């Protein structure tokens, strides 16, 4: 029931988009994806588009995760937001590249009483015109639960590691 | 309805349980915010700071406490039994939220049953996606994780980072982390932003993905893998320790066998010396060098980061109690079947509640 | 031909004019190479390591000089006025290589005179491009660089790197580095490092494309007056009182913003340049940090006091004396190294003898004095 997607299909997305947020998450510093992933980010800015990083302050496995790997490959602060001052924009976004997260994003932490990420605020990517996620399998995040964002309408998934994928979707730009 | 903050008395303790920020949404809920004078000496805020956010200022703990409805502090408050009856200054009937070490310190709950306070111990916080906000235990070992590293690279006698120079090339320094937990990780992080080559170990399959995730290497390959520790840690420069297990001592990762094996101008930054340390050489509150091994084991390392530790800690206390301020009528009702109102809460009303506690 | 490595007696000195390495291309050349006893200790560097190197270990200072026909140290020998004698350790006519601050120290000039020795200072390099790998003092002072941020991280109270975190965000710090040489340069690779943003600031204009690269800010101050500010051998000038109050100014927008300030700044033959005054201090946060580098000189800071960390206005500023030696296990062997680099050339191969070119520029600019006669004029 899932709408998957490619390297290929990914790009024509990015590229003819206004606006693009970069939604990091723990399966980004598995990877170790950081470099390419700003790489991209060159990319689309070269192109004249808007990129920005949307931080939950509990992505990765440890405080400050996504900030010392994207320090690393050396994205400007400037580019960087926490989640309070970046929620409201997926709204003005064309696409959410979400690039290892998972739990991040999931709606069931305000829709579902019982589940375990109850309560948990999250990146309200499902507010943009199209969301990209990126992860090896159907595989669940640390939380253990399904996201209901993977068989969204609107959602495209693309199945494999973070690196390779980000790596290869730079291919297809120019 | 009072809320006061008080200075920490504890010897070394330079935390304060506020900020300026938090001071505005305290206001912004109805409490009238009340802090002790210098109390925010130690985290760099100073009483001027406070009162631009809404605060008033008590020139004594005592004044701060007199009033208050709610009481915030970061450690335990003393008993007399300690030489200063710090809860005697607390209102009877009034809540108390602070890093207790109840279920350590049976006598500082007793005492404040006594005067019928209701107290919530922040370190009993269910871990659960929700309260990850609330959570003192990961905002305050995070910070201790990169000082451990902040502390490795002032006492080590080489650069972190690997120079290559006109007179000469001089190499990275190696690290090695024992225990990967929220320090741990941190720890990593800095030690190999700084440059440096680190390798981590820890019991936690899971963890292994998690310190490669920072690009660090596990320690990998008949329960003797000691081999494999071994042969790195003959080659490490600083070794951080930071593997504790709440109640019990901390268990012993690097033995003195192990440190005569060690490079001299090594040192080993020791995070479980409050628990009876990692390492055994390791001694509260000092630098030991034995065999040309400097061992430190700093007390209270949150404490030498108490300026950010501080609005974290803070923070941690204002997402706790937030979400029981009903403004319909200006008080605070702790809801009882909030799983992070029954899990925290030690003693309330004249009587001990917790399971852990009770006769 | 002996060349002799004694240990470091001044206070606070932890770094030897040895490594194994540099012994091993020793004995290549035809030394005998005797190292005093100990005298790597505070470098790291052992006397098995020194030994397995091919050198010899020697009981005391007196031992190892005795026989030496040259002689390796990091700072100048102490005089009998000092408290010892290590000038009379050293054999008559023995050549001397060291950090010997001849300028500002005429009295172990003679001394070393008096007996006959002949003294390469090794301060004195002159400012060529061949000349870098014997270069004392950017090898140290680029560590000195590195050990400020560590240093500043260290007394700070708070987390270089930005971390958004459950609890909220820990911004990031905010570095000021005053003087953008060698020992700048290293500290703003090494705040970056660490994740802090880093501002910095000079007179001379090349430095502005520097510190952009290693990903700083620059702060203009005065485009014009930037032009004509270095030097022959790459260093600035007395800028005056009227250029002082521009950059003060345009400084201040930071400094209000900055937790650690880290300044560096020298000028030579003179005291270093003020930047940062008591005043500009009043105006700094809480819990800032300043790491005054040129204390030795005078401070760019005038609160800074050698050997010590004052506190005032609520703003630690440190001024720790020798801060090479506060990495001396990295500053001792490329201190070894550059006296190396400087004796190779100079070793007359099949004689096994040390034959010091008076024509190299290298030779004549270093040295002091020579078989009982000061040769450099000062
Ligand atoms: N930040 C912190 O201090 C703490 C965070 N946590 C928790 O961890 C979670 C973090 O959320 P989030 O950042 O979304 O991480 P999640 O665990 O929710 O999701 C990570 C995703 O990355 C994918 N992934 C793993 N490896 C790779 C790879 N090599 N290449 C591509 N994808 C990969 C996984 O899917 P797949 O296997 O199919 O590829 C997985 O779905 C939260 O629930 C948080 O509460 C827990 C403790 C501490
Ligand atoms: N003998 C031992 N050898 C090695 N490691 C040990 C040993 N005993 C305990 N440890 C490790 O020491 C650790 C660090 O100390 P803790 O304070 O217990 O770490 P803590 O933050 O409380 O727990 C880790 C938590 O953070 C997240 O990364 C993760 O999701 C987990 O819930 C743990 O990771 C644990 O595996
Ligand atoms: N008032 C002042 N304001 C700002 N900077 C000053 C001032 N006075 C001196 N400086 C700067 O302080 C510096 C650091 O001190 P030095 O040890 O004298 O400089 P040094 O490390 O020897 O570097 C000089 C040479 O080395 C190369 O890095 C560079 O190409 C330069 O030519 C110089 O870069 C110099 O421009």
């Amino acid at each position: 029931s899932v709408k998957a997607g490619s390297a290929e299909d990914a790009a024509f997305i990015m590229k003819n988009a206004s606006k693009v947020i970069i939604v990091p998450g723990y399966g980004m510093a598995v990877a170790q994806a950081q470099h390419a992933l700003r790489e991209m980010a060159d990319v689309l800015k070269k192109e004249g588009v808007e990129v920005s990083y949307a931080i939950h302050p509990v992505a990765g496995r440890m405080p400050g995760h996504m900030n010392v790997l994207l320090a690393e490959a050396n994205v400007p602060y400037d580019e960087v937001f926490e989640l309070e001052e970046i929620n409201s924009s997926f709204q003005t976004a064309d696409v959410a590249f979400v690039i290892g997260a998972n739990d991040v994003t999931n709606p069931a932490a305000k829709t579902d009483p019982s589940s375990p990420i109850y309560g948990m605020p999250i990146l309200d990517v499902e507010k943009a015109g199209t969301v990209l996620f990126i992860k090896r399998s159907m595989a669940s995040g640390y939380a253990g639960v399904e996201n209901e964002l993977f068989f969204r309408n609107n959602t495209m998934m693309l199945f494999g590691d973070a690196k390779k994928m980000t790596e290869q979707i730079v291919q297809a730009m120019n | 309805m009072k809320i006061a903050i008080p200075k920490e008395r504890r010897p070394g303790e330079d935390r304060v349980a506020i900020s300026p920020e938090v001071v505005k949404k305290l206001v912004g809920l109805g409490f009238e915010v009340i802090v002790e004078q210098g109390a925010g000496v130690g985290a760099s805020i100073t009483d001027d700071a406070l009162t631009a956010a809404g605060a008033t200022i008590a020139s004594t703990a005592a004044q701060a406490l007199s009033q208050a409805d709610v009481v915030w502090k970061v450690q335990r408050p003393m008993t007399a039994e300690e030489g200063t009856d710090e809860v005697a200054l607390i209102k009877e009937g009034a809540v108390l939220m602070c890093h207790l070490g109840a279920l350590t310190n049976r006598p500082v709950v007793e005492a404040l049953t006594k005067r019928k306070i209701t107290a919530y111990a922040m370190e009993l916080m269910p871990r659960i996606s929700r309260a990850q906000s609330m959570d003192i235990l990961s905002s305050q070992s995070n910070l201790a994780g990169y000082r451990a590293v902040i502390d490795g690279a002032y006492e080590f006698a080489r650069a972190f980072p690997m120079m290559m120079t006109a007179a000469g090339t001089v190499p990275p320094a190696r690290v090695l982390v024992f225990g990967v937990g929220v320090a741990g990780l941190q720890a990593i992080a800095t030690a190999k932003r700084l440059g440096a080559v680190v390798m981590a170990t820890d019991v936690r399959a899971a963890t292994k993905e998690q310190v490669e995730s920072l690009g660090g290497k596990f320690i990998t390959v008949r329960k003797k893998q000691a081999e494999a520790v071994l042969k790195e840690l003959v080659k490490t420069d600083i070794a951080i320790t930071t593997a504790l297990i709440p109640g019990k001592p901390a268990p012993v990762l690097i033995t003195e066998e192990m440190v005569t094996k060690m490079k001299p101008g090594s040192v080993i930054i020791d995070l479980a010396v409050e628990a009876g340390g990692n390492c055994p050489l390791s001694e509260p509150g000092k630098i030991v060098v034995k065999h040309g091994v400097k061992i430190v084991g700093h007390t209270n390392v949150p404490s030498r980061v108490a300026a950010d530790a501080s609005p974290l800690f803070a923070k941690n206390l204002l997402n706790f109690l937030t979400p029981h301020v009903d403004k319909d009528t200006k008080t605070l009702v702790m809801k009882l079947e909030d799983e992070t109102v029954s899990g925290t809460c030690v003693t309330r009303d004249g009587a001990i509640v917790h399971p852990a506690l009770t006769g």
